[PDB]
RNA sequence: AACAAAAAGGAUUAGAUACCCCAGUAGUCUUUGCAGACAAUUAUGAAUGCCAUAGGUUAGAUUUUUAAUUUAGUCUAUAAA
């Protein structure tokens, strides 16, 4: 079908993108019956209590707070599960990557790149990436775990920022050269997926929607995209209060 | 969970597998009378029938029901045809949705390529964004040649080919219902399915009828926004210009 | 050439551009239809391209000038098998009324035949017993006889039980002042009364035909 | 790598009807009917019922809806289909309550299906743990084989000399490669019998010699033999040295799944008379009267014959409706054929005037009028 | 032996008869007539029987015509359907 | 399929505090009625009856003796929910149209209130007993008490299976035996010839069950024990039942024309 | 033996060589040669590669031999052409 497709040379880059994605939902068989949403509800909002700081240390002790028992989120389970999974890689990169996490929702693209290449090269000369690549996909799992130069977070004092280092291109390898000049700050048409909190944000914002009438306002305007009731059910879910009953319906964050 | 009158009382948005399952809408015609060149939509051989894929049932009937969608968006003149006895309500309910033309008994051959003599004295009106007559229109609806559909929407293509012969040969898309042995060539837009089924017709028409109710009411939508979706045509555009020249007329004498 | 010449897949390109120039050189063309904008982005789909149909059997590999490229396989699936075994054993087991008339198509999503033979939606039938059997002969790795043996037994049993309680149904039931209609028994015995004596006029009459046929022989 | 549509159609209701079964076997050489036929000796084809309300548009969730003229007015909606889609169109059906209520009335009577027995009557349960067995092993001794009713090769008796020859020639020809190893496995465990008891006071089963040699001791003694060939080949046993192996094996189940009842040893407590001795009699029908040297009764759809005993001798046209006559069915079985043989005896008085009671049609009421 | 063939393409399936042609029937009741003389004679006596017979027919009334047998209608509804088509 | 739906209100979680513990009505409703349910899915899980609401299954599935195990399931469903609906976790106060003809019809409040009572220990059986609405096309509005035996529908489309009167103990050669015995057969033998004994309007309205009294041994075995001593037991049962009657619906069902 | 050009007779007809009829020789048949012309036709040379189906039919083969696949022929009715 994608092939059939014929665009003129007038139409803009939207409308070739719009035909396209009303093309891909001709073929759509239905998400399956029984598969709810993984993170969702109440993981989703363990995760946005648990990954809104700046510093590894106090989200894993959010982390053990939610595991502790007796949890008002009922996500113990996760919350343990999550922290082994923590516990087993390499704490640097872990500072490292939070760090760029906070810094690149401000980069653009194209100097998130340039960046990317000049942070990667110090990767190269760490002890940590010669160490694991080696114990885990070379040994193929022989030898054991891996072994990095920090045992575990507790080593690394807390007044120490390992992240900065990193963050700083050095003259001898040269900047990146880019094949073009294009760049943006925000994904030019990144809408084609299902609504996030974002949209449904906006949507209040501009107008008197109900609990149940706001989500038929999603599905009338994507005409049965495939899993936008159940979406916007789980955004109106966590973000969602009855202030004035079912008369209208705004965010808890107030 | 299911109610023989349930396509009617609230026919479904889009149609998933079950639904086209539900409704027989993969049971084609014995092996032997069967139409080799439609066998790219044909899934088997069971029963000593072919098996219509419902995965490519499924995606032509959502391709229609875009189509229908937009030409009733633009202001299109869409026309509903099924020809068969247990088809007549099944026209009349889409026709209401989409606000459409209705047809449940033969097309009398004709009316499209020769309309100045059968449609002759229908009457008709003029309508503006906003779907309500414009005094005025007295002399046009006199000199005017009758009405052609701007999309056909057929429920048995096998029957009545004399209609979408009309149709290419007047430049009118069209929508039929394909199927085992019938010449997927007739039509613009093929949906493979079972058409002696009353059940998947019911279910065919429904989407489609929806179809179209979502298209009316973008277009009224825009309307009251003071946003056309669709220019003058050129039949009536000419009236216009004639309407200038014998009103110059005036202004100088 | 008994057919005609369709153009129903060109009605687009033709009608664009009869409608890109005026038929009066030295105008603006006239606004086009009001369809041309509403399937422009929609071409039409590929028709009358014989594809390399879907082969639900191994394609016999011995054959070195094949025939029947194109054309559709039949669809055979490991039930087809035991289902012919089994109603092959027990043909009063299709007088069984069973029906295929599906009401929303969601009926398997409840079906688990871990459990037993009983399922939720689909009456106890030969199907479920095939069905059952699959699943043992497959997970509990069982040969086909050993696996129906098993669930053909279990079928036994449900149907005993189902018999009995009519007997016992209509039987409690009188002890408690339960009348009921006429039963299935008396009502054939009625009709075939009907149909009987229509039979002994036919003969009588066709009888006095061949009689009164006799006195022309001499 | 099923598509998702594929596999809904996999466990869909249409694809779940089962393959038109070969007809109830007749004699290979008769002079059959063609152009009319009558109802067969058991369903062939399934039976189909639908809701009153989608019943009454003619659906049947077939191809396409059939016609309301002889589809709708009956009680019971009974319909089989032999083409979903014929060469005209249109899905060849017809009615289906020829078999659909025979099996409704077989189940009325309340009657099990017991295994015959050779002419102290010992009705059997057909469905029981020690006979209705179909699985088997090959270390299996021959006596366990009597018990079993499915047996893999055909029966010698039955089989017409051209089928004979062409079984000899496709399916016990090629096989005698096979038939030695067989042989071998026994020679092994022979050898093995005298080793394990010398040693309280396997071999690996290859040696071409004493094979050639084991089948010349047995030359003289041919019942041992056949006895071993019946296993290779799970022939039915013949000679009585014996269980249905006067017409042979059933080719359905015993009971040809229409009455699932293993046992009649049952009292049906009348309400105001109490339990009774026998059970409710049944009215038949008479057909092909004595002046053929029997009776044919038409016993709840099924024909049988008489009981060993008018009515019987001759016709009578004056009687209207027939000659009816009440009887008790005491036994019911299926030949090899797969026909249902009842043996119907003849009904008591009381039993008659009892049951008619309840239909209020009986004459003179047992119950308080009368006095003795 | 082989089974029916299927009909070619017929210009229309149809049965020159619809309705049985029926027979005079004093006409076998003459031949009767004619017998007798032969063999007995004209001016005989066994005669009278036969001769009164054929003279009772002719005063009886003929009977009313049957209601036609619509058979070609639903011919020419299958026709398609059971041959190999029509031809024009 | 037909699944087991929430009690009026939420006894299933508190129960009524002075008739039945919250325990005594989880084994009485909750795993009682799906019971049966699960029985009843299964014998219309592919009949007509496969969407059928349970009085639609009751009248139809009644003269038919090969359905009459279907019979039971189903009656007994919907009688089961109909003792339930009536109830009220306070007691109420009988409406004062009703209070007046209940008392013309059967002389006072206290006088039907010992009468189904006293049926119900009368019985001697797991059964119903229910408060009818008589009505014919000339005679007023006239109350009755009706008693069913095991599963027995008070509608008259259900007439075959009323099951009014225990055939073992009524019929005998007494006097009254007769009686009973003649009725027994005459019934019989008109419902099999399809003669109609009693005329019945269109539609089933002569009677309208009103109210019902679940007798069954499970529904009180429980709470009220065996009744050995007279403290408790069944008539205990039947007592503080007459308490928790939620007059004001009662009243509604009955329909009774102005009169007053 | 029979059939039957020719020859001949009897009728029909305005005339009748004829068609029709009573009869009848070559010849048809057997053996050995000559002869080489036919609507010797499928009004269609032989052969190879290739193109979508349906219903019959002939001689086989395979198979869960009931009925379906399949090889080589033959004949109807069609699609693209
Ligand atoms: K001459
Ligand atoms: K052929
Ligand atoms: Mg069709
Ligand atoms: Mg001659
Ligand atoms: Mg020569
Ligand atoms: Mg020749
Ligand atoms: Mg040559
Ligand atoms: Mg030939
Ligand atoms: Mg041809």
């Amino acid at each position: 079908r994608l092939a059939e497709l014929t665009p003129r040379d007038y139409w803009t880059i939207e409308q070739r993108l719009s035909v396209i994605n009303d093309t891909i939902e001709e073929f759509s068989t239905g998400v399956p019956y029984d598969e709810n949403i993984e993170i969702g509800g109440k993981i989703r909002l363990a995760i946005d209590r648990c990954f809104k700081y700046d510093k590894i240390d106090e989200i894993i002790a959010a982390l053990k707070e939610e595991a502790a028992e007796g949890a008002k989120g009922g996500v113990q389970s996760w919350a343990k599960n999550t922290l082994e999974e923590l516990t087993q890689r390499s704490p640097t990169s872990l500072h490292v990557t939070l760090r760029q996490m906070r810094l690149g929702k401000s980069w653009g693209i194209a100097h998130t790149f340039k960046r990317e290449h000049q942070m990667a090269a110090k990767f190269m000369k760490s002890h940590d990436f010669n160490e694991g690549v080696t114990a885990l996909l070379i040994d193929k799992g022989a030898n054991g775990p891996a072994k990095w130069k920090p045992a575990s977070l507790d080593e690394i004092p807390p007044g120490a920022n390992i992240s900065e280092d990193y963050f700083r291109n050095d003259p001898e390898v040269p900047v990146l050269e880019l094949l073009n000049d294009r760049s943006y700050m925000q994904y030019p048409y990144n809408k084609f997926g299902l609504p996030n909190d974002y949209d449904v944000k906006e949507a209040i914002e501009k107008g008197n929607f109900t609990r149940e009438k706001l989500i038929d306002h999603f599905v009338e305007t994507r005409r049965g995209k495939q899993g936008v009731r159940e979406a916007v059910s789980d955004v109106l879910d966590r973000m969602a209060v009855r202030s004035k009953g079912t008369e209208h319906v705004q965010w808890k964050k107030e | 969970r299911y109610i023989p009158e349930q396509y009617l009382r609230n026919p479904p948005s889009d149609a998933s597998l079950e639904d086209l399952m539900a409704a027989q809408a993969h049971m084609g015609h014995n092996t032997s009378l069967w139409n080799p060149a439609n066998a790219r939509y044909i899934y088997g051989v069971r029963q000593g029938i072919h098996i219509i894929s419902l995965e490519t049932t499924a995606t032509h009937l959502r391709r229609a029901a875009r189509v229908v969608e937009e030409v009733a968006y633009r202001g299109g003149l869409i026309l509903f045809v099924g020809t068969r006895p247990g088809q007549r309500p099944i026209v009349v309910r889409a026709a209401e949705l989409a606000k459409a033309c209705h047809l449940f008994t033969k097309w009398r051959p004709g009316t499209i390529t020769n309309r100045e003599q059968l449609l002759g004295g229908v009457p008709l009106t003029v309508v503006d964004e906003l779907d309500r007559p414009l005094s005025g229109f007295e002399d046009h609806l006199h000199d005017r040649r009758p009405l052609a559909p701007d999309l056909v929407v057929c429920l048995n293509p096998k029957e009545n080919m004399t209609l979408l012969y009309e149709c290419s040969l007047a430049k009118i898309p069209t929508i039929g219902i394909i199927d085992t042995n019938t010449n997927p060539s007739w039509v613009t837009y093929q949906i493979p399915a079972n058409d002696d089924s009353l059940r998947a017709t019911a279910l065919i028409s429904g989407v489609l009828g929806r179809a179209g109710e979502r298209g009316q009411k973008r277009r009224l939508e825009a309307a009251q926004r003071g946003v056309v979706t669709w220019k003058t045509p050129a039949d009536v555009q000419g009236y216009f210009e004639l309407a200038s020249a014998r009103a110059a007329d005036a202004r100088r004498r | 050439g008994k057919g005609r010449i369709f153009q129903a897949a060109k009605v687009y390109q033709r009608a664009s551009e009869a409608a890109a120039t005026n038929i009066v050189s030295g105008l603006p063309p006239r606004n086009p239809p009001l369809w041309l904008k509403a399937i422009e982005s929609i071409p039409p789909a590929e028709i009358n391209t014989r594809p390399y149909p879907i082969q639900h059997s191994p394609p016999n590999p011995r054959a070195r000038k094949p025939r029947n490229l194109f054309r559709p396989t039949k669809i055979v699936y490991p039930e087809d098998e035991l289902r012919r075994d089994f109603y092959r054993d027990h043909p009063w087991e299709l007088a069984r009324p069973r029906m295929i008339i599906e009401l929303d198509g969601k009926d398997a999503r409840f079906l688990d035949w871990s459990k037993g033979l009983r399922q939720r939606g689909i009456p106890l039938s030969g199907e479920s017993v095939v069905q059952r059997q699959l699943w043992l002969m497959e997970n509990q790795g069982m040969t086909k006889q050993e696996a129906y043996d098993k669930a053909r037994h279990e079928f036994y049993k449900l149907r005993q039980l189902e018999q009995m309680e009519r007997r016992i149904a209509v039987e409690e039931a009188r002890m408690v002042g339960g009348y009921f209609g006429k039963d299935l028994l008396t009502v054939g015995m009625e009709l075939e009364n009907k149909t009987y004596e229509s039979w002994k006029k036919w003969a009588t009459t066709e009888i006095a035909r061949q009689e009164s046929a006799r006195a022309s022989m001499y | 790598g099923v598509s998702p549509g594929g596999a809904l159609l996999r466990t869909s209701r249409m694809f779940s009807l089962p393959p038109v079964i070969p007809p109830p076997p007749g004699n290979k050489l008769q002079m059959i009917s063609e152009r009319a036929s009558a109802t067969e000796a058991y369903p062939t084809h399934q039976v189909l019922t639908t809701f009153e309300s989608s019943r009454s548009r003619g659906d049947w969730g077939l191809k396409r809806p059939l016609p309301l003229k002889s589809t709708t007015g009956t009680t019971y909606p009974m319909v089989k289909v032999k083409e979903m889609d014929s060469l005209e169109q249109i899905t060849d059906f017809t009615s289906g309550t020829q078999h659909g209520l025979t099996l409704k009335k077989f189940q009325a009577l309340n009657i099990p299906i017991s295994t015959p027995s050779e002419i102290r009557p010992v009705q059997r349960s057909v469905f029981e743990a020690d006979t209705d067995v179909t699985a088997f092993s090959p270390d299996e001794q021959i006596q366990e084989a009597e018990k079993r009713w499915k047996f893999s090769g055909p029966w010698l008796a039955g089989m017409t000399p051209g089928e004979f020859k062409e079984y000899l020639a496709k399916t016990v020809r090629p096989k005698r490669a096979e038939f030695r190893k067989f042989i071998q496995k026994k020679i092994a465990a022979q050898k093995t019998e005298a080793a394990n008891r010398e040693l309280q006071e396997k071999p690996e089963s290859i040696t071409d010699d004493e094979v050639t040699e084991y089948l010349r001791r047995l030359r003289n003694d041919n019942q041992v033999l056949y006895d071993l060939v019946g296993q290779f080949l799970d022939l039915a046993p013949l000679k009585p040295p014996s269980p249905y192996g006067g017409r042979g094996p059933p080719i359905t189940h015993p009971s040809a799944g229409i009455s699932y009842l293993r046992t009649a040893a049952y009292l049906n407590n009348h309400p105001i008379y109490g339990p009774q001795k026998s059970h409710p009699p049944v009215q038949a029908r008479v057909l092909k009267p004595r002046r053929g040297n029997d009776a044919k009764i038409g016993v709840a759809g099924f024909v049988a014959d008489g009981p060993l005993g008018s009515v019987m001798d001759k016709f009578d046209p004056s009687i209207e409706g027939g000659a009816k006559l009440w009887v008790n069915v005491d036994k019911a079985t299926v030949d090899s054929t797969g026909r249902v043989q009842l043996t119907v005896s003849d009904a008591k008085a009381t039993d008659v005037l009892i049951a008619k009671e309840l239909i209020g049609d009986a004459r003179e009421p047992i119950f308080g009028s009368a006095p003795k | 032996p082989n089974k029916p063939i299927r009909l070619p393409p017929l210009k229309q399936l149809r049965v020159r008869q619809a309705n049985k042609a029926e027979e005079n029937p004093c006409i076998a009741v003459m031949s009767s007539v004619l017998a007798c003389w032969a063999s007995a004679g004209y001016n005989s006596a066994g005669c009278a029987t036969v001769e009164n017979a054929l003279r009772a027919c002719m005063d009886a009334p003929k009977p009313a015509p049957k209601p036609n047998n619509t058979i070609n209608y639903h011919l020419s509804r299958f026709q398609e359907r059971l041959t190999q088509g029509k031809s024009k | 399929q037909h699944y087991l739906m929430p009690l009026r209100d939420n006894f299933e979680q508190e129960g009524i505090r002075n008739f039945l513990s919250p325990g005594s009505v989880n084994m009485a409703y909750t795993e009682y009625q799906t019971f049966i349910l699960e029985k009843l899915n299964a014998l219309v899980v592919g009949t007509d009856f496969e969407q059928k609401d349970t009085k639609s299954i009751v009248l139809a599935t009644a003269r038919d003796p090969e359905l009459a195990h279907v019979f039971n399931h189903a009656s007994m469903a919907h009688n089961n929910h109909f003792f339930f609906d009536h109830l009220s976790p306070v007691p109420v106060k009988m409406g004062d149209k009703l209070f007046y003809h209940i008392n013309e019809n059967f002389g006072s409040v206290d006088t039907l209130r010992d009468e189904m009572i006293g049926t119900a220990v009368s019985m001697f059986g797991p059964g119903f007993v229910w408060l009818v609405r008589t009505q014919l096309p000339g005679q007023p509005v006239a109350l009755r008490v009706m008693a069913t035996y095991l599963a027995g529908s008070p509608y008259p489309g259900a007439h075959w299976r009323r099951q009014e009167m225990d055939a073992q103990t009524s019929i005998g050669s007494s006097p009254q035996g007769l009686s009973n015995g003649q009725r027994f057969f005459e019934r019989s033998a008109a419902g099999f010839k399809g003669n109609k004994l009693e005329p019945t309007a269109p539609g089933g309205t002569d009677l309208i069950p009103i109210l019902c009294l679940n007798t069954w041994e499970y529904a009180w075995l429980r709470e009220y024990g065996t009744g050995v001593g007279g403290m408790g037991g069944k008539l205990a049962y039947a007592q503080s039942w007459w308490n928790m009657i939620d007059w004001a619906k009662v009243e509604e069902e009955a329909r009774l024309e102005t009169r007053i």
